[PDB]
């Protein structure tokens, strides 16, 4: 419970429309305690009153009453089922936002805690399950709480010792009950999620390993174990399925219970009155209808398990510190970037090295770079750097002679465009596909870039409109590397990174991608990383590095004079 | 008709499975509603007699013993009734999970690659799972909604015929004012639950695309695009359930006059202002409390039915994938019976061979190529040629219109189960699917020799990295093969197909983005494995291929170039080429 703070304080933002469907749920809940105890005392006053006491009646409050607690009945449980799933909807969009503010500033480091494929859907289905705290947790607990309440003190105006035994009865069950029958499933959820996650394991693994059981036989002995986890974890099923059959019981037992002591000790004295007559009609049909309110209080507390366990998973994720700050002032974007490295580490240390120390290559302000490195050898955790993934340990990145880490992160997005190897659809129009770089185009300027860059055949079919990512319409590789160079074309800044472009690309497409760079961005300084010995004459400064160090360093007609490494990756192997 | 009631009628047609229990929670559904009846005539007799006679409790106790014996009875049913609603539910998964499981069993490896594993474990656990609480809660209810309501009237009937006249007059009113206009929304609803999944998919692409959210600084321009998304499904739901909610509304509203005009037909019968529905008798006490108990319990079932709404819409959702899975059209590879007379290396031999995918979509194109007994053979080319397709053929997972021949016999008539035996497959992803390597390893044949598990071990290059596992030999594979590297996964992959003896070896990509001292590792095993049996490789590494004695080019799915490596290699064709761009590769 003290897990859910952080996510009770985003309440405060529509604490209005969350209280008034709490507020209805209880005016619901007592227009049905009141109907039913007002109609019960009814027939009993008018039936002891009988046809002599007809004028002494007054029979005509009674009658306002009844049309009074009738109409916030049925106005009552629509209004706390518009107001209740209206107020669901704007904390699912309140905790929607929230988790992606928190996640943002932390989007490639610290996240990249386990496979992102699983990750990533266990965060949609855990703000899914933050957003069932209103409406299947609190509610049912607050409303039936205030319910108990009110009926104890109202009906405490007639006998004390019997309001107290009807609430305390009902006090308990909603105390007693809910926190009882969550230890009694508490060890058998344990079973359930351990074969749960286990059947998940050996299904995916199955289906995966088809191709592989298939050919050697084992699909039918794989399958087999398969059947015989799910028969586990269905008996497993069973189990807490019989125990919230018995909370369904003790429920019908201990709502028999109240009625039966309100039949016998109301039979008795009823306050002062030594035979009640009309009040003990009154006393049982409210616990008839009182523990109308109780009926959800017990489901609602074991889904406050799933909740907690899911207000913990969240809050392990945001609350992650960050490895870069940015200042907070404003600077003017340059047209003309000198990017110059000095002793930064182009590689995490690998086989225990111990001695890759920082590269000090310098870029000139307009003059394409290509750093060609060995392939396997490690990761190029070049462009992190650049971008501010995580703050440099070895030495410091000046970026037109001032210190990175002092340029704007507004300003920082404006003066490098990246592109990387790794290309995303946002499953949007192709127009905010490309919208996303530059926020303010012309729908025409977008449609000249595509034929500008080759991809006049997204535009043959309901072009800016079609529908892409997981929505249908899955780019190519050769199609898809095209897409991100129109995206850094949009989005003009000085610098321009290219993290592996022609890579998994075949030598039609790969000559296409290489001169579009070569016009294209003649103006604007590019530092491209590459493994690939293709179209490097147009480059100039060719940085061929191994290991982790510079061997050599120069222009693509040196490299060849100087019989260096780069000779060797020409000829032969 | 509609969407909406084309799943419901798959859902009732599901349900037969478990018939049996769904008739029992029926049967119960109807004694509960005789002991709500026994409970109310006894709770009526007992009032009516300490009300208007005087009687003092403890003369009255051979009612209020019976009542609390139908207060057990009635927690004995329920009890009962939810205990004999699981299994309804129960059978009935294990039943559709079967039903998937076999699809997806019967239907090829190609098939399944067609959408993620995490997504096929989404309609086998999430999506069959939410089909427990249709069968399990809404249906033993919608038949508790009309087993209840019609006992009650009958049981109030002799009793007054008025007062069993009030209830029993809006049994129809409800169920058309819930279908006069409700319906017209309820299909509307099904639509709002598919938009709140797919803005849940809206949420998760932003998400998963934030590190290219971060480089373009749209992480502040995509916060009010997730705001405006979330506004208009808000904005859209809330025009429909501004109608939905009125059969809620409704039901509590007929649900509040019936108590309401009991109330006051009782209570003026009393006061002699109406003199007509008793059966020409004193109206007794008893006679008003018995339907006045009664009357909240008329519409119990049919309220209780709304609290089950979101188990049938999560189970219509549900429905809604679950039956388009088993009704796709799926091709699959004709079984036939014959079987390979001797384990001698195959002769493999095509005419206008066409490979096509489950869908009938042609893969590759003709292929006319032959391989004689012993000759290894390579499959080179551009990426989507096809080459994987001629390979996943040869093992059976996809469906061929052409002839493929193995030793003259087709491969059709080939029954997969004895045609396996004489096959070995590496392929570009090592997807170890046991638990412990050692049993990886020995997935060939379940037991073999130290002696056999061994030479695999050494050959395939597996003992040498043993000792940086913990446990050696017999440590756990886990979650897709995390606790070991991808470098040495496809090493353990070798040691699996040199386990047996075979008669044709298929290698699709073994080298594939390997570590680069893994890769010479398992290149220098199976260079030595491929001459042992007609072996088919599939590769990009054109610089080593002097000793294999064929090597096939594929563009375009079909083969337009043959011969060795000596001779393609300066011929100019499509080879030189490919092996002009793969050396500038490094
Ligand atoms: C699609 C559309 C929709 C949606 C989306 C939704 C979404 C939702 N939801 Fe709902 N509902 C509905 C439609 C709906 N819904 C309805 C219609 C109903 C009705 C019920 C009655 O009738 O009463 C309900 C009802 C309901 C309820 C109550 C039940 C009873 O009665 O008991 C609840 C609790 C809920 C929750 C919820 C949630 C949490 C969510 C998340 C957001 N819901
Ligand atoms: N099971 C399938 N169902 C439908 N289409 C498929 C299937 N498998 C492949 N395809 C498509 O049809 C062609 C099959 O090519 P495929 O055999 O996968 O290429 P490949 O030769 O394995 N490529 P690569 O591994 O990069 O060398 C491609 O256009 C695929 O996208
Ligand atoms: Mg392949």
């Amino acid at each position: 419970m003290r897990a859910l703070l952080p996510y009770l304080a985003l309440y405060k933002r529509h604490k209005w429309m969350l209280s008034l469907g709490i507020v209805l749920a209880i005016v619901t809940l007592l227009a049905s305690i009141g109907l039913l105890t007002l109609s019960g005392w009814f027939l009993s006053a008018s039936a002891v009153a009988g046809v002599a006491g007809l004028y002494s009646f007054n029979y005509m409050l009674p009658a306002a009453g009844v049309r009074g607690a009738a109409i916030t009945r049925t106005a009552g449980r629509y209004f706390e089922r518009l107001v209740s799933h209206d107020a669901t909807f704007r904390v699912l969009q309140h905790l929607r936002i929230y988790t992606f503010s928190k996640l943002l500033p932390l989007s490639p480091a610290g996240l990249a805690r386990y496979r992102q494929g699983e990750l990533l859907n266990r965060v949609v289905a855990d703000v899914d399950t933050l957003d069932h705290l209103y409406l299947r947790v609190i509610s049912p607990l607050v409303g039936a709480f205030v319910v108990i309440m009110v009926v104890t003190i109202g009906l405490s105006f007639l006998d004390f010792t019997l309001a107290f035994t009807l609430g305390g009865i009902m006090l308990l069950t909603l105390f007693l009950m809910p926190p009882l029958f969550y230890r009694a499933g508490k060890s058998t959820g344990q079973n359930l999620t351990h074969l749960r996650g286990q059947y998940r394991q050996q299904l995916t693994a199955w289906l995966q390993g088809q191709a592989e059981l298939t050919i050697f036989g084992a699909s039918d002995r794989y399958r087999t174990q398969l059947e015989n986890t799910e028969i586990q974890w269905l008996e497993a099923q069973r189990r807490q399925s019989e125990l919230t059959a018995l909370s369904q019981a003790i429920m019908l037992l201990i709502g028999a219970l109240a009625v039966i002591l309100m039949l016998w000790m109301a039979s008795g004295g009823v306050g002062g009155n030594a035979q009640p007559g009309a009040l003990i009609a009154l006393f049982v049909f409210c616990a008839l209808a009182a523990f109308e309110a109780l009926a959800p209080v017990t489901g609602a507390f074991q889904h406050l398990g799933q909740v907690i366990a899911s207000a913990v998973r969240i809050s392990d994720l945001t609350d992650q510190k960050p490895e870069v700050t940015f200042p907070d002032t404003q600077t003017r974007v340059a047209d003309r970037v000198s990017l110059t490295l000095r002793d930064v580490q182009f590689t995490y240390p690998e086989q225990s090295q111990q001695a890759l120390k920082g590269i000090s290559l310098q870029v000139n302000a307009g003059e394409h770079i290509a750093i060609l490195g060995r392939t396997g050898c490690g990761k190029s955790t070049l462009l992190q750097q650049l971008t501010r993934a995580w703050d440099p340990q070895q030495g410091e990145i000046l970026l037109n002679d001032s210190p990175i880490a002092s340029l704007n992160e507004a300003a920082l997005r404006q003066t490098i465009s990246v592109v990387p190897q790794r290309v995303h659809l946002f499953s949007a129009t192709l127009r905010d596909n490309l919208l996303l770089a530059s926020p303010g185009s012309s729908d025409e300027a977008l449609s000249e870039i595509l034929r500008r860059v080759g991809l006049e055949k997204l535009l043959e079919d309901a072009g800016l409109n079609s529908w892409l990512g997981e929505g249908g319409r899955q780019l190519s590789g050769g199609e898809l590397r095209r897409l991100a160079i129109a995206r850094a074309l949009l989005h003009d800044a000085p610098l321009v990174l290219l993290d592996q472009p022609t890579e998994g690309l075949d030598a039609t497409t790969e000559s296409q991608i290489l001169e579009l760079l070569a016009e294209m961005m003649r103006e604007k300084t590019v530092l491209m990383v590459t493994h690939r010995l293709r179209g490097l004459s147009r480059f100039q400064q060719i940085i061929v590095m191994d290991n982790g160090q510079i061997i050599e360093q120069g222009t693509h007609a040196e490299l060849l004079a100087r019989q260096g490494r780069y000779y060797q990756f020409k000829q032969g192997l | 008709k509609s969407r909406q009631k084309e799943l419901t009628r798959w859902l009732k047609q599901q349900s037969v499975i478990s018939q049996r229990w769904l008739n029992i929670s029926r049967l119960l559904g109807f004694v509960s509603g005789i002991l709500i009846i026994a409970q109310a005539w006894f709770m009526a007799r007992i009032l009516q007699h300490m009300i208007m006679e005087n009687i003092p409790r403890e003369a009255l106790l051979l009612p209020f013993t019976l009542l609390v014996l139908t207060f057990v009875l009635r927690a004995w049913v329920v009890w009962l009734r939810e205990r004999v609603g699981y299994h309804a539910g129960q059978h009935i998964r294990f039943a559709i999970r079967r039903q998937v499981l076999d699809r997806l069993q019967q239907a090829g490896p190609a098939w399944i690659q067609g959408k993620p594993a995490g997504s096929w474990a989404t309609l086998v656990l999430e999506q069959i799972d939410d089909m427990h609480d249709y069968y399990a809660r809404y249906l033993p209810q919608m038949a508790l909604a009309v087993s209840v309501p019609l006992l009650i009237v009958v049981a109030i009937f002799p009793s007054n015929w008025a007062a069993a006249l009030i209830l029993l007059g809006t049994a129809p009113l409800i169920p058309l004012f819930m279908a006069l206009v409700g319906m017209g929304a309820a299909d509307a609803n099904r639509r709002n639950f598919l938009a709140l999944a797919r803005l849940s998919g809206h949420f998760l692409d932003r998400l998963r695309g934030m590190e290219t959210l971060r480089i373009f600084g749209r992480g502040e321009a995509e916060i009010e695009s997730i705001r405006s998304a979330s506004e208009d499904f808000r904005q859209r739901t809330m025009e429909v359930l501004r109608l939905a909610f009125l059969s809620s509304g409704i039901l509590e509203f007929f649900t509040s006059l019936s108590i309401a005009l009991v109330a006051v037909y009782f209570g003026f019968s009393y006061l002699g202002e109406l003199d007509f529905g008793h059966y020409d008798t004193g109206v007794t006490l008893a006679a008003g409390f018995l339907a006045l108990i009664l009357a909240p319990e008329f519409f119990q079932p049919l309220r209780d039915l709304g609290t089950f709404y979101h188990a049938k819409a999560q189970a219509v959702g549900a429905a809604d994938s679950l039956k388009t899975f088993m009704e796709t059209p799926l091709a699959h590879p004709q079984r036939g019976e014959a079987e390979l007379a001797s384990t001698d290396p195959v002769t493999i031999e095509a005419e206008e061979l066409f490979i096509t995918s489950p869908e009938g979509k042609t893969l590759a194109g003709p292929l006319n190529f032959t391989l004689p007994a012993g000759q290894r053979a390579v499959l080179v080319g551009r990426s989507g040629s096809g080459k994987s397709s001629l390979l996943n053929a040869l093992s059976g997972f996809l469906s061929y219109q052409g002839s493929l021949r193995i030793n003259g016999i087709e491969l059709r008539d080939l029954s997969p189960e004895s045609w396996r035996k004489h096959l070995s497959w590496v392929g570009q992803n090592p997807q170890l699917p046991a638990a412990t390597l050692r049993d990886n390893v020995l997935l060939a044949r379940p037991d073999a020799s130290e002696q056999e598990l061994q030479a695999a071990l050494d050959n395939a290059w597996v003992s040498e990295f043993l000792p940086l596992l913990p446990q050696g030999v017999d440590t756990p594979v886990g979650d897709q093969a995390a606790r070991l590297s991808v470098g040495q996964a496809q090493r353990v992959a070798v040691a699996r197909a040199l386990l047996n003896p075979c008669s044709l070896l298929l290698l699709d990509e073994p080298a594939a983005s390997l570590d680069a001292h893994s890769e010479q590792r398992v290149m220098e095993a199976l260079n030595a494995a491929s001459l042992r049996q007609t072996t088919l490789m599939v590769t990009h590494q054109l610089e080593d291929l002097a000793d294999w004695d064929v090597i096939w080019v594929m563009q375009d799915g079909r083969i337009i170039e043959q011969g060795r490596y000596a001779e393609l290699s300066v011929a100019g064709g499509p080879f030189a080429t490919l092996l002009a761009h793969r050396q500038e590769e490094i």
